């Protein structure tokens, strides 16, 4: 597989770069590209063959690659660009197949009668049982909820 | 074929070269194998299913057209109306299979100059640093590593460099 | 001093045949048929609309209203017509 | 530019198989490999094979190497993915994208919208608490849903 | 289609054909 | 293209070959230039006014030819007068369009072999008296004044009088 | 031709060589004449035999149809008979004429790469045992008897053999 760190933060207007090291099996043997994830929306390419850039991706975004390492790398950095980046590449390890990275976080600065009986405990307003993620609500306070049965 | 190459100076096909149609073999003293010419393969491919798109989209789909009936004193109508009928299936008909016909002979020849072409391009980067043996093969003057066979594969190939290395 | 390199082209087991004016029955290594012979033998619904079968009568029976033909009394809306050669 | 189009939702149960499409606008013939990408939720993607033009030849990754099958009707310019033994960790959005030439590999540079399939050892019931497909909601051990 | 000429809906056209198959590869030639 | 020269080996076209299809470049120490090649550009222009005179006349005007009215009670007939004149639209616009889909390109695929027909009568007269630099320029072993130039565009050079005069 | 063989670098035909399409000329101290190629004429003559019989099976022959008669009152439908009638006509003579001048083209093309790719045979044969002397003739280095020719004209010469014995 490729390692990537699991997250990377910094300020707009930074620059940051995210690198992928895999082996000689994957990145050492083959080209490396990487693709940005939004929320809700598909995996976009960002870069190809190392270091090309399709149409439509802007200077900022760069990438390159040392021996088994490679590299991505993101300047001028904007509030749009926090988002999931993968690189991937073709592994010749076992069958051959395509491989992502873990991927790289980048953030930027009446019942009781049918015989049951259920609790309700709920919590919000923060910044057997099951349990709710923190959502995320309109008013951007952390809510969720959680139950005993 | 008319470029003489596929069942010509060529004298057969690879069932081992599985990536592509037209490709390398090479030989050396690390090992051989055989590789697909992925630039050369691509622009067949554009071109071939450019082709069978073609013909898809110049044979609009038949909407609903139903036969008609008619009285026993309406027999000259009639008959006119399957003349109609049978006359354009007839030339359908011929047009689909003319089509297919001069098609197929058009696509086996642009794969024999496809081959062609590329045998003489690699011709053209070895120059006289190869001898060439016939059947499609050229037989080095210099030791080729596996390098040296990736840089001619990569159209590449520096006949300075090894025009002073010749066994 | 061995080292060569070939030029050459595919092959494969494909026993799928061609013709041109100059050749008939000429393997090739990958084909398209573009003509379609196999059906399913029935009368189906075109588009989730299912036909008007006429069954024992014809169209001059279907409207006038035979006797023999009450089980049309009830078609509204078809998406084709079918007679028989027993539709009398 | 090129748009593909997965068919719909699918909610399955697990042993059971779903075969989900890719139709591709143009063509219908078309020069370059598509393959398909699932991704589970709070994961990276994974590839899990893809297809050849003209040549019809398919790779599978090492992990659905046995019980996936991508299949193309290029006359009607679609592509079809096929699993089997289906495992609740299969539950993930999965898409088709395109590569840049014939051969597939690891440049996808055309995506679909992603369609999801979702696998689960329940079946459809309504609300008295205890529905199960999604119309915030939490699921118990049951994989029904009880929403407040 | 080669099945028959009257037809209903959204139907390929009809030919009296019995065979239409086209070339996309090459001539093969896997034994010499 | 078929023949491996257009966008081929010979990379690009000449703007600056203003007076023909094919040609010469030349380059020497009086100076350089172009000179379109007269012979080889008539013999095309001839063949391409004669398939464009083939495509009109294959095609002979369509005279008067009006609708027809029916009545209410006519639609059988009606119906057929229309199958006819539809069927016949949609066949000569079959014919029209694939005639030069299927000419266009044969045109292309006959300036392709022009260009390297011409490309290897220019190698068969300079020999081994110039070096193949490929991209389709040959580079002279003997000094090749204007004079030497022309004979060379006119298919009249010497090569015994240059063989003995190499650098 | 497109393949800059015949009326090319082969000035001209021999009506001398009766036995044949394509073949050799052979000039040596016991004599001189010319041989069919038959193996490459067979080539050909099964490929245009081959095509003329393409023509005929795609034109199926033409049964009984006659005209029909119309009254005074019916002369709508009398000239959407004659419309169809003339229609098809039109559509047939197109297609015959059509078909007829594109085979012929492709016919004289073809007659062309065969003869070179029969050059280029040779050519590969003789290797530099022989100078290409244009105008399609090999001049020997060597002393080439009649077995020498014979072995040239079925495909195996002996390249190591004469290489040894140039003049
Ligand atoms: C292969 O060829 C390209 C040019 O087409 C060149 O940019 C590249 O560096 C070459 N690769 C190698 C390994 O030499
Ligand atoms: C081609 O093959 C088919 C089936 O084997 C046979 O019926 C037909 O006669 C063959 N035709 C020729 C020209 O070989
Ligand atoms: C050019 O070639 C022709 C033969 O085609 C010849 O008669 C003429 O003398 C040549 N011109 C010169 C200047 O050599
Ligand atoms: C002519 O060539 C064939 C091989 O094609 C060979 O078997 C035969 O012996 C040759 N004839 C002579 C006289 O060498
Ligand atoms: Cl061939
Ligand atoms: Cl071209
Ligand atoms: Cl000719």
């Amino acid at each position: 597989v490729l390692t990537q760190p699991p997250s990377v933060s910094a300020a707009p207007g930074q620059k940051v770069t995210i690198s992928c090291s895999g082996s000689s099996s994957n990145i050492g043997n083959d080209y490396v590209s990487w693709y940005q994830q939004l929320p809700g929306t598909a995996p976009k390419l960002l870069i190809y063959d190392n270091n090309k850039r399709p149409s439509g991706i802007p200077d900022r975004f760069s990438g390159s690659k040392s021996g088994t390492s490679a590299t991505l790398g993101i300047t001028g950095l904007q509030t749009g660009d926090e988002a999931n980046y993968y690189c991937a590449t073709w592994d010749r390890r076992p069958t051959a197949y395509v491989v992502f990275g873990g991927g790289t976080k980048l953030t930027v600065l009446e019942e009781l009668q049918a015989n049951k009986a259920t609790l309700v405990c709920l919590i919000s307003d923060f910044y057997g049982v099951e349990t709710t993620t923190p959502s995320k609500q309109s008013n951007n306070k952390y809510a969720a909820s959680s139950y005993l049965s | 074929g008319l470029f003489g190459a596929i069942a010509g100076f060529i004298e057969g096909g690879w069932t081992g070269m599985i990536d592509g149609w037209y490709g390398y073999h090479h030989q050396n003293e690390q090992g051989s194998g055989y590789a697909a010419d992925l630039k050369s393969t691509q622009n067949a491919i554009d071109g071939i299913t450019n082709k069978v798109n073609s013909v898809i989209e110049k044979m609009n789909t038949q909407f609903t057209a139903v036969g008609k009936e008619f009285s026993h004193l309406e027999r000259r109508i009639e008959n006119l109306n399957k003349k109609v009928d049978d006359g354009f299936i007839d030339i359908w008909t011929y047009n689909a299979e003319l089509l297919v016909l001069l098609e197929n002979e058009r696509t086996l020849d642009y794969h024999d100059s496809n081959v062609k072409t590329l045998y003489e391009k690699v011709r053209s980067q070895l120059k006289n640093n190869a001898k060439e043996i016939g059947n499609g093969c050229f037989e080095f003057y210099h030791k080729c590593d596996d390098t040296c066979m990736e840089s001619v594969k990569n159209g590449t190939y520096d006949y300075p460099k090894y025009s002073e290395e010749a066994k | 001093d061995a080292d060569k390199i070939c030029i050459g082209y595919h092959a494969n087991n494909s026993t799928d045949t061609v013709d041109t004016v100059l050749e008939k029955n000429v393997t090739v290594t990958h084909s398209v048929n573009l003509l379609e012979n196999k059906h399913n033998g029935k009368l189906c619904k075109l588009r989730g609309v299912a036909p008007l079968h006429l069954g024992k009568c014809n169209i001059a029976g279907w409207l006038l209203g035979n006797p023999e033909c009450e089980s049309l009394a009830t078609a509204s809306s078809w998406s084709y017509i079918v007679e028989t050669s027993s539709s009398n | 530019e090129v748009q593909l189009v997965e068919s719909g939702a699918e909610v399955k149960k697990p042993g059971s198989s779903v075969k989900v499409s890719c139709k591709a606008s143009g063509g219908p013939f078309r020069s370059y490999a598509i393959s398909w990408v699932r991704q589970a939720p709070g994961q990276g993607p994974e590839w899990m094979g893809g297809i050849i033009p003209i040549f019809g030849t398919t790779k599978y990754a090492p992990k659905f190497q046995g019980r996936v099958t991508i299949t193309a009707d290029d006359f009607a310019g679609t592509v079809y993915m096929e699993l089997s033994s289906l495992r609740s960790e299969d539950t993930a959005m999965y898409y088709c994208a395109k590569h840049m030439g014939y051969q597939v590999r690891e440049t996808m540079d055309v995506w679909g919208k992603g369609t999801t399939v979702t696998v689960s050892s329940a079946s459809t019931k309504g609300p008295s608490k205890d529905y199960f497909p999604e119309p915030p909601a939490v699921l118990q051990s049951s994989g029904l849903y009880s929403l407040s | 289609q080669n099945i028959h000429p009257v037809t209903i809906g959204e139907c390929p056209k009809y030919v009296k054909s019995t065979k239409l198959r086209m070339a996309t590869g090459l001539r093969n030639i896997p034994s010499i």
